[PDB]
RNA sequence: UUCAUCUAGACAGCCGGACGGUGGCCAUGGAAGUCGGAAUCCGCUAAGGAGUGUGUAACAACUCACCGGCCGAAUGAACUA
């Protein structure tokens, strides 16, 4: 009922991304450092958890 | 009117797991589906795989064995993990088995197309010890038989 | 015929509604989930109506009546007596009845036939009782209670009564109401059986919560119940 | 689980014995706290009619003592406004116990039960026989 | 026995009879099938082990006249339906799986929750 | 500061192909290169691994490996303060 097209166009918007280890952002999946300030903008990226 | 392909895997006397999900967009059928495939395997055994297509239309039942796939090389043999590794005489009967085999193999000849299904037969004895490697690698019988 | 709903977000309907062979009563603070539960299966057959007595919305516990007539008590202010006056048929009769045990439906358990009364009533009212309801009054008490509205549902086929109730009590109300009596539960184990739910011969409207094996006491004893449209087509 | 109650005047502190109306073997009911209650430096928080409280019974059988449990209170002395316009009040206090759900463990009140408490409670308006 | 009827709580619909009920009946009760399995996004990484219930609450039934609308008219791969008076939550249609709470598996099967529908004897009453 | 790639055409990007015996084989509700174990073969080929990953209930769909051209001068890495 999802239709699974439509799914992986929304997975690029909610799933693939990447999540910063000391400041807990939400950052694109092939960034290299933290777009923020508070964290000082540091290299210790995740992948986001999947499902 | 319309013609719907379809496909069919596995079972041995009756199986109703994965064709019974594409039976959703055409007509409500269980009896019928699962009796029409039982003929198709019929004198199959239900260790072997048995791959079929079925082309229906309004309450249809079709009935074919393409034997493109290791159909061929599971049938001429006798029937926590069944291991396939058995020894069967094939180089006699493989010879004839290709011609089945090769429908379009889109090869040279038969001499090709033999030694691809042999290629196949990752598993069995074939001929004498092994019908596998360089066993089965270079054919001096045949070749210029069937073309 | 056995239909379950719930008031705002409380099973029990006894409480908010009062239902008759001719006739039916809401409480008006209602969703359109409880309204739609009897305008469906009622249809235009009976009239529904809205309503409030004294200021409240306990009509089910304030009011008591049948077929031929309705009780209202002291309580109960002109603009809401003059509606009910318009909304129910010529064919009832509705009179103020003076009480010190004003909420009538406890006091009163009544059908078309047989009406039982609480034990402490007066001569006064007895004789208008069988005035207005047209019936004939006893005062007699389920084996452990004195309030037999709350605890005695009756009907013309049948009656529910109260739990834990002694057989030999049972027998003595059976030949003088002339109906069977099962002794029961309604609601998951709710003790208050003329109050969680309410009856008469072709609805008999529950709680939610009742279960499925209460549900199937219920209309054995009342027998409201008795389907071409099922079919295998595969 | 308490529904909507317009406000009435408060008139049972915390430490109100008041009696017991219905005939589940108790015979006064010891006001500890109020369910719903406020918060302030040194206010006691009170009672009302038709609120529900937490109460031990100090006088009765033995089974029900030295426990605590809910009850509702159903009869008041502190006047209270009506809407309709009429200040009433009742001769003494009184509570019937229930469970936290709020059905009621008795099996009729003597006496009369308040209007605001028999609209507020469905279980407490069946076992009612006189309501105001 | 006698034959029964499982009919709709607040619709009164009778939405399946007897000569139906694919009943399922013995769990596996092995530690793949009669348990639950809560894997991870990677290398068959297992978090969580749930025990299966007692009894099955679905009812496994067969495809019927009233179900025929909705089952032709936008058919799809899941979803479900509802009492033909009430449009409630009553029972699901799925062409994968959904085992029992108590677990086997199915079918492409017709899973009817024994929550918000309860079931009848159509013969006579008990009589106790 | 110390290495390394590059007009004998880089890194990045674009445009093409990515097939045939294939849903191979045991395995199970269902696993088609991608939930997993040992195997790992052949044919057509300039070249395409019983498959690097994303995805699917299972497919599909797509990329990487690989094979060709398009643009045409800078580029990758480790460290010092």
């Amino acid at each position: 009922i999802i239709e699974p097209s439509l799914k992986a166009l929304a997975s690029k918007y909610n799933c693939d991304k990447s999540v910063c280890r000391k400041c807990y952002a939400r950052l694109p999946p092939r960034a290299t450092n933290c777009r923020k300030r508070k964290c000082g903008h540091t290299n210790q990226l995740r992948p986001k958890k999947k499902l | 009117x319309x013609x719907x392909x379809x496909x069919x895997x596995x079972x041995x006397x009756x199986x109703x797991x994965x064709x019974x999900x594409x039976x959703x967009x055409x007509x409500x059928x269980x009896x019928x589906x699962x009796x029409x495939x039982x003929x198709a395997t019929k004198e199959f055994k239900g260790i072997k795989v048995t791959v079929q297509l079925k082309i229906q239309n309004r309450q249809a039942a079709a009935s074919v064995v393409p034997s493109a796939s290791s159909l061929v090389i599971t049938a001429l043999k006798e029937p926590k993990n069944v291991k396939h590794s058995g020894n069967i005489q094939l180089d006699e009967i493989i010879x004839x088995x290709x011609x089945x085999x090769x429908x379009x193999x889109x090869x040279x000849x038969x001499x090709x197309x033999x030694x691809x299904x042999x290629x196949x037969x990752x598993x069995x004895x074939x001929x004498x010890x092994x019908x596998x490697x360089x066993x089965x690698x270079x054919x001096x019988x045949x070749x210029x038989x069937x073309x | 015929m056995a239909t379950r709903t719930q008031f705002e977000n409380s099973n029990e309907i006894g409480v908010f509604s009062k239902l008759t062979n001719t006739y039916c009563l809401v409480a008006v603070g209602g969703s359109e989930n409880f309204y739609s539960a009897f305008e469906a299966e009622l249809g235009d057959a009976i009239p529904i109506v809205h309503t409030t007595i004294a200021g409240t919305r306990i009509i089910g516990r304030m009011t008591a009546g049948n077929r031929r007539g309705l009780l209202v008590p002291t309580q109960t202010t002109d603009q809401e007596l003059q509606h009910l006056r318009n909304s129910l048929p010529d064919s009832v009769k509705i009179q103020r009845v003076e009480e010190r045990l004003s909420a009538l439906g406890n006091v009163i358990c009544c059908n078309d036939y047989v009406a039982l009364v609480h034990p402490d009533i007066d001569r006064e009212t007895e004789e208008l009782i069988s005035d207005v309801l047209g019936v004939e009054v006893f005062r007699q008490t389920i084996s452990g209670n004195i309030l037999v509205g709350s605890y005695c549902s009756l009907s013309n086929q049948g009656g529910l009564v109260h739990p834990q109730t002694s057989v030999q009590d049972q027998e003595e109300l059976s030949s003088l109401l002339q109906v069977p009596l099962v002794a029961g539960t309604v609601n998951r184990g709710s003790s208050v059986v003329g109050a969680g739910m309410v009856v008469n011969d072709y609805l008999a409207v529950t709680g939610l919560d009742t279960t499925a094996p209460e549900l199937s006491v219920i209309e054995s004893i009342f027998r409201l119940q008795d389907e071409s449209i099922s079919g295998n087509l595969r | 689980a308490q529904g909507t109650k317009f406000r009435i005047s408060l008139g049972l502190p915390v430490g109100a014995i008041m009696n017991c109306a219905d005939n589940s073997g108790a015979r006064n009911l010891y006001i500890i706290a109020v369910k719903g209650s406020g918060s302030r430096l040194n206010r006691l928080p009170a009672a009302s009619l038709g609120d529900m409280v937490m109460a031990t019974v100090k006088k009765g059988k033995p089974e029900l003592r030295k426990k605590v449990m809910p009850a509702i209170v159903v009869r008041q002395a502190k006047s209270w406004r009506r809407r309709d316009g009429v200040f009433l009040y009742f001769e003494d206090n009184a509570g019937v116990i229930a469970n936290p759900k709020g059905e009621m463990k008795g099996s009729a009140i003597t006496g009369p039960v308040g209007k605001e408490c028999a609209d507020l409670w469905p279980r407490v308006a069946s076992n009612s026989g006189v309501v105001v | 026995s006698k034959v029964t009827a499982v009919r709709c709580k607040k619709c009164r619909t009778k939405l399946a009879l007897s000569t139906s009920f694919i009943a399922h009946d013995p769990p596996s009760k092995e530690s793949s099938e009669g348990h639950f399995i809560k894997r991870a996004a990677n290398s068959h990484r297992i978090i969580d082990i749930q025990e299966s219930q007692a009894n099955c609450s679905h009812f496994f039934i067969e495809p019927l006249k009233w179900m025929q609308p909705e089952l032709q008219g936008k058919q799809e791969l899941e979803g479900k339906f509802s009492c033909p008076g009430c449009s409630s939550k009553v029972g699901g249609y799925n062409w994968k799986g959904s085992r029992c709470s108590c677990g086997k598996w199915v079918i492409p099967a017709i899973h009817l929750q024994t929550s918000k529908v309860d079931q009848f004897p159509l013969q006579s009453t008990a009589l106790p």
